[PDB]
């Protein structure tokens, strides 16, 4: 697919030791030609996966919901099922207020009380309570995932 | 002859526009790319045929497969007293026939001959059916204006 | 969409899109044909005719504000009133299409 | 839908037989209509007609069109052009006076002056197709490169032994080390492929030795099993070990060599067994399965090609026959099955091209079988001695890749010759190279040269091309196509072009 769009004076490696890990050194190995012609080789990248912490605190209100439901919820709005909100594609940061609105427009007529959010490499252990905070600026070549039991809910 | 002489003027009156069809727009098509013909028959050989002894197969005989296709054969042949000969066979329909490995059923009927069955060994040609009539074409070249109309990046 | 008949030469005058419309319809050789004529003066002659693409082709002719015909599939003057219809779009409606056509 | 007609002697009218005037008339309208009216469009039609357009004019116009200067194209060879005509021998060397040039096109010497005029139509034609692609391109190169195999080589295949035609290999590289290689060694036995990883062959015996070493097994009991010995004939490797088996009539039996089980799971089954001529013409073989699942072969040992082969289950794959000389051939067998229950495989001797492995025998047929081997593969290997056990080798190992040398397990007898294929240095040997000549005790070589290609063309905004000589592409337009002002090339702001 990428071989399909060239310009003809521009090469395409990439790499600083600390961007996007790419896949091969020197080469990705294309294939040759679909019909009449030889090798040719071109480089691509992939973000660095990494793992977001959030913490959330909640007053049930009048009705009463498993905390499974809001976390299943969350996690696959993180994908995106729903129009206008892509979700955390590359390069995109992440911020509690929007995971606030998405809960909220998920299930209205319920209260939130503190949402905070924190995200370190992936791999790591679980940060301390001190590491969180209200939005994550995140870097052009990352990429984040979430988890359904990495977050932890608190039912005040 | 005024009619005529006018009413064939008025037939090519505008013909670079790619509206127009038959010929001229399969020459304006191929300035870019396209292919025309495209149809062939499903033409097979290594037949096999169980039948009596020292008999002629007369040409273009009837032979039908399960789901009601209809082939006709190509060459005469005689038949060795063992009882195996190889034909050779052809569609009704210009087009581009599915044949099912079955052993086949007879329409046609000469004598003393029967089990017009596959072979695994024959020769398989797939043949166009007037793959491309009128209208593909401009499906074609509005796809193609497409892939051009996109820069490097977004073309990406 | 547009009332016709089965004649193979026929001319038709409607007023749709705040504008006034006149068509002729008539077989030549072996395709269809069609003139288009918008508020007393002429606008296109000898247009061919044929399955999904406007009639009016060159740029200064279909609108400014104005719409345009498109036919389902190619006509022939045996069939109309039974399968095969004339359609007639405002300038929104046709600029989606356009877009789509793409 | 309805016909339309359009024909000028309608007119005429049975009232009109015997009239050879007024018909006249009507007729010879008929003539001039057809002659200017219709006839014309056809001719201008397969004129403007761009694949084969031959009209000067024709040319003028689509270059008006595209807007090129056209100072740089011989417009006509024709009749018209200055000092051609029928006698024309008039104020020019004759023989008379000087030996005047022969070699040369038709009219005067001074047409078609300069290095950069081109005189034959047919590249003008490609020339023009070229600039509709520059004026149509956006940059990507492959594109290019497939419109230019399908105006030059009119989509066909190309072959690298000239060293074709291509756009370039752009700052990016060709190739670095070596990939997918292979061995290639020609010998007594011709062509046979060698596998880096180590092969297995369950043949328990390369040779039969009774009918107690290969049983026979018959369904019918209607008569004797079919017997075998070992005979003395000239065998291709350069002994005698060659079996007999007869198939005496009124038996309908098959011997099957004892091998293990299950050979696989559900992968290829590639039977092998050497073709040695006999009495009869044809030979029969069949790789059994799961009752019923059976998949069995027939060649012609005569002529060389497969008649009889069935489906059981979905298990063939393909089975195709190579050329041995003295009367020899060599048979493979490819089989894919969804399953894995393989239990044994029969051979036996048949009468005619047609016949099954288990059809009854008119009278006595006489065949010779020599070297049986079977391996978990797609491809034939060479022929390797068994005896008891599966016997297992690897021959070749890559010691250095980016050296560009192999080490084999064991030194090649003498008069051994092997070719190669893959990717190295930057180049293509997709035909086979010689590279190893073996003298006797050597086991230590290195590849040779293949078709070579200047694999990194370093520098951005850099891009040049490449030609071959078997095109006869003339050297006019190579001269011509390397300036600007007339911009026929594909190109992108910032670069700069080169023809060669």
């Amino acid at each position: 697919a990428l071989w399909a769009a060239h310009n003809g004076g521009t090469p395409w490696d990439y790499g600083a030791t600390n961007n996007g890990v790419p896949v091969d050194g020197p080469n990705g190995v294309p294939v040759r030609d679909p019909a009449s012609g030889r090798k040719y080789v071109v480089k691509w990248t992939t973000p660095i996966m990494y793992d977001g912490y959030v913490n959330v605190t909640v007053q049930q209100g009048s009705s009463s919901v498993a905390p499974e439901a809001i976390q299943n919820a969350v996690v696959n709005y993180a994908q995106g099922k729903v129009e206008g909100e892509e979700g955390l594609v590359v390069g995109a940061s992440l911020s509690a207020f929007e995971v606030a609105g998405a809960i909220a427009r998920e299930i209205p007529g319920i209260y939130i009380k503190l949402c905070q959010v924190a995200c370190v490499a992936a791999g790591s252990p679980a940060p301390a309570p001190g590491d969180f905070t209200s939005e994550y600026v995140m870097s052009a070549f990352g990429q984040a995932t979430i988890s359904v039991g990495n977050v932890r809910v608190t039912f005040v | 002859a005024r009619s005529s002489v006018m009413r064939n003027e008025a037939r090519i009156a505008n013909t670079i526009n790619p509206n127009v069809s038959f010929g001229t727009f399969l020459d304006a098509i191929c300035a870019l790319m396209g292919i025309e013909r495209g149809s062939d028959l499903s033409t097979f050989g290594y037949g096999v045929q169980v039948t009596g002894r020292s008999q002629t197969r007369i040409s273009t005989g009837s032979r039908v497969q399960t789901p009601a296709g209809a082939i006709f054969t190509v060459m005469s042949d005689v038949t060795i007293p063992a009882g195996g000969v190889a034909t050779i066979d052809i569609k009704s329909q210009e087009y581009g026939n599915i044949p099912l490995p079955v052993g086949n059923l007879i329409i046609i009927d000469g004598t003393i001959g029967w089990s017009g069955a596959k072979v695994i060994a024959s020769t398989r040609v797939d043949p166009g059916s007037r793959q491309m009539s009128d209208a593909e074409l401009k499906n074609a070249r509005v796809n193609r204006l497409a892939i051009q109309g996109r820069n490097s990046t977004m073309a990406i | 969409k547009i009332p016709l008949t089965a004649v193979p030469n026929q001319a038709i005058s409607f007023n749709a899109g705040s504008s006034y419309w006149k068509i002729r319809l008539y077989q030549n050789m072996d395709m269809m044909n069609a003139d288009i004529s918008r508020d007393g003066v002429i606008v296109c002659h000898g247009v061919r005719c044929f399955g999904g693409i406007p009639l009016l082709q060159y740029s200064h002719q279909y609108r400014p504000d104005y719409g345009n015909f498109v036919f389902d599939r190619d006509a022939d003057w045996t069939l109309f009133g039974d399968g095969i219809n004339l359609f007639y779009l405002d300038g929104a409606e046709f600029a989606e299409y356009q877009a789509l056509a793409t | 839908l309805p016909a339309y007609n359009s024909d000028i002697q309608q007119a005429l009218k049975w009232l009109h037989n015997q009239a050879p005037g007024i018909t006249g008339l009507i007729q010879r309208k008929a003539q001039w209509y057809d002659r200017f009216s219709r006839q014309f469009w056809a001719n201008w039609e397969r004129d403007v007609f761009h694949l084969k357009t031959a009209n000067p004019f024709g040319l003028m116009v689509w270059c008006i069109i595209l807007g090129t200067p056209s100072k740089g194209f011989g417009l006509y060879p024709k009749n018209s052009s200055w000092a051609f005509g029928r006698l024309r021998q008039n104020f020019i060397y004759s023989g008379t006076q000087v030996p005047p040039p022969a070699d040369a096109s038709p009219g005067g010497n001074f047409y078609g002056g300069g290095n950069a005029e081109i005189l034959n139509l047919d590249e003008i034609r490609k020339v023009l197709q070229l600039r509709y692609v520059a004026l149509i391109s956006n940059g990507s190169i492959a594109y290019i490169n497939r419109m230019l195999r399908y105006i030059f080589n009119d989509d066909e295949p190309w072959d690298e032994a000239t060293g074709l035609y291509f756009y370039l290999m752009d700052s990016t590289g060709e190739n670095g080390p070596v990939e997918n290689l292979a061995v290639y060694r020609k010998d007594w036995e011709g062509m046979v492929l060698l596998s880096s990883s180590p092969r297995t062959n369950h043949v328990l015996t390369s040779t039969p030795a009774s009918d107690a070493d290969w049983p026979g097994v018959d369904p019918a009991a209607s008569g004797i099993p079919v017997t075998v010995e070992t005979a003395s004939a000239t065998a291709p490797d350069g002994s005698a070990t060659v079996c007999k088996l007869t198939k005496p009539a009124g038996s309908t039996a098959y011997v099957s060599a004892p091998i293990d089980g299950p050979l696989g799971s559900g992968s290829t089954v590639t039977f092998s067994f050497f073709a040695k001529a006999g009495s009869t013409r044809f030979i029969a073989i069949q790789s059994a399965a799961d009752f019923p699942s059976r998949a069995d072969a027939v060649f012609d040992l005569d002529s060389g090609n497969v008649i009889s082969d069935q489906m059981l289950d979905s298990s063939v794959v393909s089975a195709r026959m190579i050329r041995l000389e003295n009367g020899w051939w060599r048979c493979v067998l490819t089989t894919k099955t969804v399953s894995s229950s393989f239990r044994a495989a029969y051979v036996a001797p048949a009468e005619t091209n047609f016949s099954w492995i288990d059809s009854n025998s008119s009278a006595a047929i006489d065949v010779l079988i020599w070297g049986a081997q079977i391996e978990l593969g797609d491809t034939p290997t060479g022929y390797l001695k068994t005896t008891g056990a599966p016997v297992t080798i690897t021959d070749y190992v890559l010691q250095n890749a980016q050296t560009g040398t192999v080490k084999f397990t064991q030194p090649l007898p003498t008069g051994v010759e092997a070719y190669w294929t893959g990717d190295w240095k930057g180049g293509t040997a997709a035909e086979p190279a010689r590279f190893a000549v073996g003298n006797g005790t050597q086991d230590t070589f290195t590849l040779s040269d293949p078709a070579y290609i200047g694999l990194p063309t370093s520098g951005a905004f850099k891009l040049e091309y490449r030609v071959g000589p078997a095109l006869n592409l003339s050297p006019q337009l190579i001269n011509l196509m390397n300036d600007r002002a007339v911009g026929i090339m594909p190109t992108c702001a910032g670069c700069d072009v080169k023809v060669i």
